[PDB]
């Protein structure tokens, strides 16, 4: 059904937008672990 | 860099907000009696 | 007591990158909870019975489930007479 | 009533003509004697675990206190040690001090304010009414566990002192 | 301490106090048998619950 | 300092939904019969 | 031979009047429905 | 070796420690507490019980709650693949799946934490009475969620999680067990009321007993966790008590395991009662003065006033208390007083 | 017989609050 | 015969190991990344 | 010295007054069996087994004896209800005659194992410190009750060699004790089917006398040895504790569900049975059958055993007792005498009307009658003045089908509604209230009162496993922690692993 | 009033046998 996309569009741009926030950060701290 | 007190500040102003919704919609629409 | 070693939650809520990020992703799962029930995806998830969908037009009797390995059905069939 | 029956008729009686249960008073009351009895069985416990060992296993461990002694007989850097890890370390007391104030502060208030409410609700201020408060979009009531609770403290309202009443509505 | 007629005979039976097998030993295989102790009651406890019913197991005073 | 640790699933396996579920209850709000 | 594991046994003035409150107490309390 | 591995892993001291209890702790918990959440919020009770029970309905914090099952699925697990539900989680919901759901993950929760609390106190190396203390929550959970309901007809006629369903189930218990006049709720009662009355005469006297270390009027600067000496005076608490009151506490170690005592009994004595209840054994009548009232109309006590209570409560409230009963009660036979 | 009873333990608590008291096991530094 | 309340029983089956073979699966990774030094 | 809490704790390193204690204990058990058996020899009415079974005179442990075999008494009666039997000497009597023998040897016993104590078998080779192979132990014990297990399902449960079992018929008419051959189906796992509990004893009999030989033969890790305290008795206490309380709780839910190991006609019916009118059904079945082939009305219901129609009357559901109301079934509403025989209602109409039974959760209920579609036509009304639905102004009258009162028809409106509040309690019967001076308050039976002692008792032994337990895994701090206890380990960041010294950052 | 005839034997005995029990340990006690 067409509702169930328009409550995740909300929650997929929310991860989106921070995974890209702290992206560059993130995997500096699987790098310095492996 | 954002002072603490003002993030404790808008928090409590947001909780005193939405509790206020709530208590708004007691007394309107489902659960109202009316 | 010491400090076990994650970073301190004073200065994560006070820095600006946690609320650059937060602007966004805590609205959005506001906004996603709103649209849950405003579309009303919520009634059809959990089967709670929309204002109009209690009883029929001349019904008072309630459709409680009296079998229990048919109760599906018993409940399907409740569904069907609205 | 000077009894333990007579007790349990003023708490029904009560009930049916304030619902006290539906009370935000009663419900802090019921919170500071739970959380009491909570927090007395948790102080209890952690202090206990904590006892420094002064005696052997043949004998109490309470004779490894001695009335008046310069020392405390348990260690709470240990207690706190332990009770915060069983949550997070800023969920606990490390100052004995605030924590017994604590421990006074929490039941006392409960107490006070249901204290309040019989008082209160001595002048008819009494608890939330939710009677048929849900309506459906035809305007049928749908009941809800408060309308449940009405017809168990109907039960009581027109059977409490059965012959005492002349007219239809109980205000004395 | 006293000895006894009976108490030579079963001396052997109670000689090998605090011996052990090196390490985890047969620790898996009582694993094994634990999931599978704990499949079965799982599978009786649901019969009788009617959770679980089977052709010709009629779970009633009738049978 | 480390970022995703224990505690920041911990945290956000309460946080995403309560926000998720306040912005719900928040709709019904407005809920008319 | 005596026994080694043999210990003496201990219950002091506090105890006892703590031990008899706890029965008379429960006495009092039960005895409605003994009598019933 | 890799259970070494993980040994090391799980008891890591981190903010939330885990631990091998972390296993089954946490993700049953945090079920058991979701669930909830999810149910009170959104689904229903209609089909059940005949009410609304979700803010999605209407009903507000006190009246919302995750009813029992119907009184036809009996002691059923009914589990989301069961022949009830047949996978459908939507008919789940409807049927009151998520009241086994949280009872049952719940209840592994209770376990997970107790196990937490004893494996904490290994690591630590303080003795295991917090644990102890932790069985009187969980043997009134266990005797009233689990056991009262099994013995009775279905899991209907156990505690729905919520406020005001709560309240139902309390005064269901005066109405038809008269549970007030059980000597083990009595107990109870004394276990619980008479831990307050510890809890807060204990820290009142040690608060107003405290040693001057300071020379603040907020005393609470004045301690410091890894001080050797007793912050408060032992010995002026003892005879101030022991004029006021005429007994005190000699014995520190004696005052915090009575701490514990008293609550904790308590809480096993009413559990005790609610097993028998289960089989509907209550204390709920005095046959003497039954006869003797029967016998004689002009005899009166404050126990025979409330059974009629507890008679008009159940004629009262049962038709719509338990629908699958069909009682239909014509008014003529509703027990009533004059006027009223 | 029931009321001799009732009274008869009441009467032995009462007691037994003098001696706890007055009779108690003195505490000594 | 393998009656629908059978069917079940072995879905539930499956879905529990798998629960606790991929939460085995994954705890027992993460301690052999971040071991104790 | 020792608080009086811990007076036992001195047979914790003393083998030889453990099990003089043990025996003791043993003593005391069997010793109750004999005593319990002989009181209520005493006390048992035998003379019939249809109105007045054991169930109904509180006996508690006849049926546990009658369970396995023993139906027969010195005296020349059989619970069965036959006479001229001889039981030989395991009867009722000789089984209580064994019990209080068996209980006075034990105490012999138990008084020398406590004077020699000291025997050399509870002394260590090597160090000479007084020790329990507790895995062998283990081993040994389990091996045997494997093939005591064994036996008993192989031989006494089959009537190899052995009388069998109680077993019955769905309704419980016709139970006696019969051999019963092994269900190696599916069914078996049926624990209404008789031939579930002999396959069990015979299947598990097996395995515990493989395991027997497995935990004889083979020593514990290492790890395991560590871990769970195998050098320490109290882990044993703890274990066997655990294991208790689930029995305990297992034979409390079979008693109050039902099984083949719980029999009616020993235990009494259920609740459940009651809640799903079990025993109506049946009877309407076998009346509705015997108009079908042309009786009358009078005949289908004289037909019907008066041993079923009291299965169908509330005063015999487990669930309708006090938790003070001491004493036999019969001491609350009487010794039943007679079936009256079935009530039928009728209106001034002539239309039948039914009166709607009694909850066992309702102590007291109104008398409300519908006809076969659920609709009121007639009550006892509580207010009179705005009374509809009441007996005169309904005209309804009462007939007896069946019974003492067979072919009787009552028109007195007071006497009708005597009958009408009888007629809640399911079949109605006559009593003697005399002889027991019964005070009519309904009392459980012995199926409620096993099903409360041993839930009880089963939640209680949940702490003993708590405690005990405990004790065996914090043994070296139960006498206080550690004097002075390094901070650094109670302190959060300083060690990488919670407790490990080898782990400090 | 119509009351149990062991209701006296059993409160009798459930105060004095525990309470006995008590005071010979508390007597041996002093007598140490
Ligand atoms: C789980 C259920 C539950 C719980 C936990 C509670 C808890 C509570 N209820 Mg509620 N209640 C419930 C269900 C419950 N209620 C239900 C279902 C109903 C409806 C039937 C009611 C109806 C109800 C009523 C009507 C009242 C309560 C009150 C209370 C409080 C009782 C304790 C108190 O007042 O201490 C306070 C302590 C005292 C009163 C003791 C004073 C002692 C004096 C100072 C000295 C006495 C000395 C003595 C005579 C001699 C000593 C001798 C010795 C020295 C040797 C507490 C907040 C009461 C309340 O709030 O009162 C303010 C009250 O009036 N409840
Ligand atoms: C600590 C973890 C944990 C535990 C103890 C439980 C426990 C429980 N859950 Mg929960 N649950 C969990 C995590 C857990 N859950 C998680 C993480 C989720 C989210 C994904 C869920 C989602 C969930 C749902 C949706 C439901 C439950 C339900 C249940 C109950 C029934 C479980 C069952 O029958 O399993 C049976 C399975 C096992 C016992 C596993 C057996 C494993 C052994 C090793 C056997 C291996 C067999 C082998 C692989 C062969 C397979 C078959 C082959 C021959 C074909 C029970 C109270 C049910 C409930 O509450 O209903 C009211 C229900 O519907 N749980
Ligand atoms: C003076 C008033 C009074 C008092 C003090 C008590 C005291 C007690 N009553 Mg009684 N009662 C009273 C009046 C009173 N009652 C009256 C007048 C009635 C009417 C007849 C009743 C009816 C009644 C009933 C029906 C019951 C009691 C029970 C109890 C016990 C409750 C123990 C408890 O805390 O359980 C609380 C529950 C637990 C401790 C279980 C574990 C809970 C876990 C730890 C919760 C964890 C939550 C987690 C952190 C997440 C939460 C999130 C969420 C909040 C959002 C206690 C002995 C109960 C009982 O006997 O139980 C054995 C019971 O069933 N009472
Ligand atoms: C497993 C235990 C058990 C069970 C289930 C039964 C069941 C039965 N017995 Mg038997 N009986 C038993 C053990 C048992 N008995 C034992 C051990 C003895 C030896 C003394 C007897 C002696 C006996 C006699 C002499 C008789 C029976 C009879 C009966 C019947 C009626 C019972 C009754 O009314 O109880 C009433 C139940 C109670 C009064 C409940 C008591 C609850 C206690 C007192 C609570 C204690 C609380 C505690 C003190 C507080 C703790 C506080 C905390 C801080 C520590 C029934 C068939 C009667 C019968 O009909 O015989 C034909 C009869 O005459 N029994
Ligand atoms: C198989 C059962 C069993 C056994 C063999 C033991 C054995 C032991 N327990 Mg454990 N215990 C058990 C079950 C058992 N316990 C259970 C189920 C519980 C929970 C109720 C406890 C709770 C418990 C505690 C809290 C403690 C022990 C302690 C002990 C030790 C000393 C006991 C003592 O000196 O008592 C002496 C007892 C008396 C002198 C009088 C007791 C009278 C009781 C309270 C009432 C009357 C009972 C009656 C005579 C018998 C009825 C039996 C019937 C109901 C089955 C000993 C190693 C102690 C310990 O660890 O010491 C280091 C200790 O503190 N146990
Ligand atoms: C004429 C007639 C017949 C009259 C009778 C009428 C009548 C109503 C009779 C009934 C009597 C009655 C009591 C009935 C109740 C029965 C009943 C509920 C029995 C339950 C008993 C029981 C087994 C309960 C199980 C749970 C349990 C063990 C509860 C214990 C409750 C309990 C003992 C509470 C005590 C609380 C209390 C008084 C604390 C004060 C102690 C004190 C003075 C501390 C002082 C102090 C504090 C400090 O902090 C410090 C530092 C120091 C140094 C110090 O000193
Ligand atoms: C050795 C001496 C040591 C001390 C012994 C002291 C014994 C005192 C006992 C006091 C209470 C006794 C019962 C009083 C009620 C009574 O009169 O019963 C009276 C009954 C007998 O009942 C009688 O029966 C007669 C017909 O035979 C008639 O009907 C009589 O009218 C009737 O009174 O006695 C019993 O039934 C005893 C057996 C009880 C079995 C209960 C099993 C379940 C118990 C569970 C308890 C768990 C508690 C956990 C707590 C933690
Ligand atoms: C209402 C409840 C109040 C509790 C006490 C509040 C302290 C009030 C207080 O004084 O706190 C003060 C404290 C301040 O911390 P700081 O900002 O100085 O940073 C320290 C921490 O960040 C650690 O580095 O705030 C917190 O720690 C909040 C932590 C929330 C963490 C939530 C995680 C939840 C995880 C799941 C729960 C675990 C349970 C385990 C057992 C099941
Ligand atoms: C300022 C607000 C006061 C609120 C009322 C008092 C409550 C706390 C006191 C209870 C007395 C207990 C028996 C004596 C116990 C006792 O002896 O305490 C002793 C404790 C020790 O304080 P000090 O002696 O060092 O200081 C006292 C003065 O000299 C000021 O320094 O006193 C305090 O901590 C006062 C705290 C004031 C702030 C308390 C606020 C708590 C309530 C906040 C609102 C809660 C609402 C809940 C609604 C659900
Ligand atoms: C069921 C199920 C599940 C689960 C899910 C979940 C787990 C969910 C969760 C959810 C959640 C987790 C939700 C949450 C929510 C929260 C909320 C909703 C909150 C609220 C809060 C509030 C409202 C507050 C209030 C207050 C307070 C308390 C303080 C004071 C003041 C105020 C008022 C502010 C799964 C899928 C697994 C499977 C299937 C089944
Ligand atoms: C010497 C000798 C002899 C003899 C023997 C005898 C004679 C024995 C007996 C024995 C006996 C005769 C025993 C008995 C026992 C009993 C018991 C042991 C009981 C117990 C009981 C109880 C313990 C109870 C409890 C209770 C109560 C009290 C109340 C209710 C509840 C209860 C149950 C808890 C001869 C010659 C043969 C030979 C050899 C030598
Ligand atoms: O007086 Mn005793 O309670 Ca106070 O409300 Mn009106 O009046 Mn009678 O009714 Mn309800
Ligand atoms: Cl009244
Ligand atoms: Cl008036
Ligand atoms: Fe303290």
């Amino acid at each position: 059904d067409w509702r169930v996309l328009v409550v995740l569009l909300p929650v997929l741009l929310a991860a989106g937008w921070a995974v890209r926030n702290i992206l560059p950060y993130a995997v500096k701290q699987v790098q310095k672990l492996l | 860099r954002i002072p603490l007190w003002i993030v404790a500040t808008v928090a409590g102003m947001g909780v005193i907000v939405i509790v206020g919704l709530f208590f708004y919609g007691a007394y309107a629409g489902l659960g109202s009696s009316l | 007591a010491g400090t076990t070693g994650e970073r301190p939650f004073s200065d994560i809520i006070t820095s600006v990158r946690y609320w650059v990020i937060h602007s966004i992703t805590i609205p959005a799962l506001f906004i996603a909870g709103w649209l849950f029930v405003s579309t009303g995806l919520a009634y059809d998830v959990f089967g709670t019975p929309r204002p109009d969908s209690y009883y029929a037009q001349e019904q008072r009797s309630i459709p409680l489930v009296t079998d229990r390995f048919e109760a599906k059905q018993q409940v399907e069939t409740f569904l069907e007479q609205l | 009533p000077l009894g333990i029956s007579g007790t349990f008729n003023f708490m029904i009686v009560f009930q049916a003509e304030h619902n006290i249960l539906m009370h935000p008073f009663h419900q802090l009351g019921v919170a500071g004697v739970f959380g009491g009895a909570l927090f007395c069985a948790m102080h209890g416990s952690l202090v206990t675990s904590s006892l420094i060992r002064e005696t052997t296993e043949t004998e109490s461990a309470n004779y490894g206190y001695k009335f008046g002694q310069e020392e405390e007989t348990y260690n709470i850097v240990a207690a706190h040690g332990y009770f915060g890890r069983l949550i997070f370390q800023y969920a606990s007391f490390n100052n004995s001090r605030s924590l017994h104030f604590f421990l006074a502060a929490w039941p006392v208030v409960g107490v006070w304010f249901t204290a309040l409410g019989i008082s209160t609700m001595a002048f008819n201020l009494n608890g939330f009414n939710f009677n048929h408060s849900v309506i459906d979009a035809k305007g049928n009531v749908i009941n809800t566990w408060a309308d449940i609770i009405n017809r168990a403290n109907l039960g009581m309202e027109v059977m409490h002192e059965r012959n005492a009443h002349n007219f239809p509505l109980d205000l004395a | 301490a006293r000895r006894t007629w009976l108490g030579d005979i079963l001396r052997p039976l109670n000689s090998e106090y605090g011996k052990v097998a090196p390490g985890w030993g047969t620790t898996p295989l009582m694993a094994v048998f634990m999931g599978l102790f704990l499949v079965f009651l799982l599978i009786i406890l649901e019969i009788y619950n009617s959770t679980l019913i089977l052709d010709g197991v009629n779970v009633s005073w009738k049978a | 300092y480390p970022i995703f640790t224990v505690r920041w699933v911990a945290v956000h396996t309460l946080a995403v939904p309560t926000i998720f579920f306040l912005g719900a209850i928040a709709a019904m709000q407005f809920i008319q019969r | 031979e005596p026994n080694p594991n043999r210990q003496p046994v201990e219950l002091n003035r506090t105890s006892l009047y703590l031990g008899l409150l706890l029965i008379l107490v429960l006495a009092l309390l039960f005895s409605s429905y003994f009598f019933n | 070796g890799w259970f070494d591995i993980l040994d090391d892993w799980l008891k890591r001291d981190r903010f939330v420690f885990v631990g091998w209890s972390g296993i089954l702790l946490f993700p049953c918990a945090y079920l058991a507490l979701g669930g909830w959440l999810t149910g009170t919020t959104f689904v229903t009770s209609w089909y059940t019980h005949g009410l609304a029970s979700s803010y999605l309905e209407g009903c507000n914090f006190l009246t919302v709650a995750v009813s029992t099952p119907a009184n036809s699925m009996g002691h059923s697990l009914l589990l989301l693949w069961g022949p009830e539900a047949q996978g459908d989680f939507t008919r789940w919901c409807q049927l009151g799946g998520l009241w086994t759901f949280i009872a049952l993950h719940g209840a592994f929760g209770l376990i997970g934490f107790m196990l937490r609390q004893f494996e904490i106190a290994r690591l630590v190396g303080v003795r295991p009475y917090n644990a102890i203390a932790f069985s009187a929550p969980i043997a009134v959970f266990v005797s009233v969620f689990l056991i009262y309901p099994l013995g009775q007809s279905s899991w209907f006629f156990a505690p729905s999680f919520g406020v005001a369903a709560i309240f139902r189930f309390l005064l269901f218990f005066q109405g038809f067990h008269n549970w007030t006049l059980n000597p083990f709720h009595m107990m109870g009662v004394a276990g619980v009321l008479g831990g307050a009355l510890l809890c807060a005469i204990h820290g009142a006297t040690v608060e107003n007993t405290l040693f001057q270390d300071g020379e603040g009027a907020s005393t609470f600067r004045a301690f410091n966790p890894t001080q050797a000496e007793e912050t408060y005076s032992m010995v002026t608490a003892n005879r101030f008590w022991s004029q006021i009151f005429g007994i005190a506490f000699s014995n520190k170690r004696w005052l915090h395991f009575f701490m514990l005592f008293v609550p904790v009994t308590g809480l096993w004595m009413s559990a005790i009662g609610v097993v028998g209840l289960a089989l509907n054994l209550r204390s709920y009548d005095f046959i003497s003065q039954e006869i003797r009232a029967a016998e004689d109309p002009e005899f009166e006590t404050f126990y025979t006033k409330n059974l009629l209570l507890n008679e008009g409560i159940r004629a009262w409230m049962a038709p719509q208390d338990q629908p699958h009963e069909n009682f239909v009660f014509p008014e003529e036979v509703l027990p009533r007083g004059n006027a009223l | 017989m029931e009321t001799i009873t009732y009274v008869f333990i009441f009467a032995c608590i009462i007691a037994l609050f003098f001696f706890a008291i007055f009779f108690r096991e003195p505490p000594r530094i | 015969t393998i009656t629908p309340s059978l069917k079940g029983f072995f879905i539930g089956l499956l879905s529990g190991a798998v629960v606790l073979g991929l939460t085995f699966a994954v705890l027992i990774a993460i301690s052999q990344i971040d071991k104790v030094q | 010295g020792l608080p009086w809490y811990r007076v036992h704790t001195v047979l914790i390193n003393d083998p030889g007054r453990l099990i003089a204690a043990h025996l003791m204990h043993t003593a005391l058990v069997a010793g109750w069996a004999g005593s319990m058996a002989l009181y209520e020899l005493a006390t048992f009415d035998p003379s019939d087994p249809v109105l007045n079974p054991m169930w109904r005179q509180g006996m508690f442990v006849l049926p546990f004896m009658a369970r396995l075999g023993v139906t027969g008494s010195w005296s020349g009666w059989s619970i069965t209800g036959e006479t001229g039997i001889d039981p030989g000497f395991w009867s009722f009597e000789g089984v209580a005659l064994a019990h209080i023998v068996l209980s006075g040897l034990l105490f012999l016993a138990a008084c020398w194992h406590w004077v020699y104590w000291d025997l050399e078998l509870f002394r260590d080779p090597r160090t000479g410190e007084p020790a329990l192979d507790l895995p062998k132990m283990f081993g040994i014990h389990l091996f045997l009750a494997g093939l005591l297990c064994f036996g008993f399902g192989a031989f006494h449960l089959t009537g190899l060699f052995g009388p069998g079992m109680w077993v019955s018929d769905p309704y419980g008419l016709t139970g006696s004790v019969q051999p019963v051959a092994p269900e190696w189906g599916p069914d078996g796992f049926n624990p209404y089917n008789p031939g579930g509990v002999v396959a069990h004893h015979i299947a598990a009999g097996i395995v515990g006398i493989i395991a027997g030989l497995f935990h004889i033969l083979v020593r514990p890790p290492q790890r395991l040895y560590k871990a769970l305290r195998m050098g320490n008795i109290e882990t044993v206490l703890s274990s066997s504790i655990a294991a208790v309380f689930f029995a305990a709780f297992v034979v409390a839910g079979t008693m109050w569900y039902g099984s083949a190991t719980t029999p009616i006609e020993l235990f009494g019916p259920t609740r459940y049975q009651w809640d799903s009118s079990y025993f109506q059904q049946e009877i309407n079945r076998r009346v509705q059958a015997s108009l079908a082939s042309g009786a009358t009305l009078e005949e289908a219901w004289s037909a019907i055993p008066e041993k079923l129609a009291f299965y169908d009357y509330i005063g015999n559901n487990p669930a309708k007792g006090g938790l003070f109301r001491t004493g036999p079934m019969n001491k609350g509403d009487g010794i039943a005498q007679a079936w009256k025989g079935h009530a039928v209602f009728r209106n001034k109409e002539g239309e039948e009307l039914f009166v709607r039974r009694m909850p066992a959760f309702f102590e007291s209920f109104p008398v409300i009658l519908t006809d076969k579609n659920g609709v009121v036509k007639a009550d006892i009304p509580f207010r009179r003045a705005e009374s509809k639905y009441s007996f005169e102004q309904q005209g309804v009258t009462v007939s007896f089908y069946g019974g003492e009162l067979n072919g009787q028809t009552f028109t007195d409106p007071p006497t009708v509604k005597s009958y009408a509040r009888k007629a809640i309690f399911g079949e109605i019967f006559e009593f003697d209230t005399e002889t027991l001076n019964s005070d009519g308050i309904f009392r459980t039976s012995p199926r409620g009162w096993f099903t409360f002692a041993h839930a009880v008792f089963a939640l209680l032994f949940f702490f003993g496993h708590i405690w005990h337990g405990a004790r065996t895994l914090f043994r070296d701090v139960f006498s206080g922690i550690d004097p002075e206890l390094s901070p650094e380990q109670v302190e959060w960041g300083f060690y990488q692993k919670v407790g490990d010294v080898t782990t400090r950052r | 009033m119509e009351v149990n005839q062991l209701g006296l034997i059993a409160t009798a005995l459930f105060v004095l046998v525990p309470s006995v029990f008590l005071i010979i340990l508390y007597v041996q006690t002093e007598s140490q």
